């Protein structure tokens, strides 16, 4: 009974609650994939100059 | 955390409870086939000690 | 802002429905398991004093 007790005490302790990472996994790949596009945004700026001269 | 992956205390107290129930059953069936309640010297040291003497 | 990108507070309330629906089901399983509604010191201290020195 004792070790059973230490065995959960521990795990109370060290453990995560995936319900919360599956939602901020979620959140976090979307974000990701809006930074690429708007990574690729910022590039293409000064493009425009070539036609002035 | 209501979500654990690796461990769960619902298991090990339904375990539990059902080795004391196995237990007692044990107790119920031993006296069954002997008969007796004191029958061995760890049911009760003193009345199973003054019964073999007497 | 019913667009951000950063948190939602759907989730978190969904979260918060689910993790008492657990904590109720936990309840009832160890009322099932033991087969008594007192049957620690948490459930009720008072009743299970009583019992206990009856």
């Amino acid at each position: 009974k004792l070790q059973d007790s230490l065995d959960a005490g521990v795990g109370n302790l060290v453990d995560a609650d995936l319900a919360k990472e599956s939602a901020k996994l979620q959140s976090l790949q979307t974000k990701q994939q809006l930074g690429v596009q708007a990574l690729s945004i910022a590039n293409q700026s000064s493009s425009s100059i070539l036609s002035l001269f | 955390a209501l979500n654990s992956i690796n461990t769960n205390a619902g298991a090990m107290i339904a375990l539990q409870n059902l080795n004391g129930t196995n237990s007692e059953l044990t107790t119920v069936q031993q006296r069954i086939n002997t008969g007796k309640k004191i029958a061995s010297a760890k049911d009760n040291g003193a009345i199973w000690a003054t019964a073999k003497n007497q």
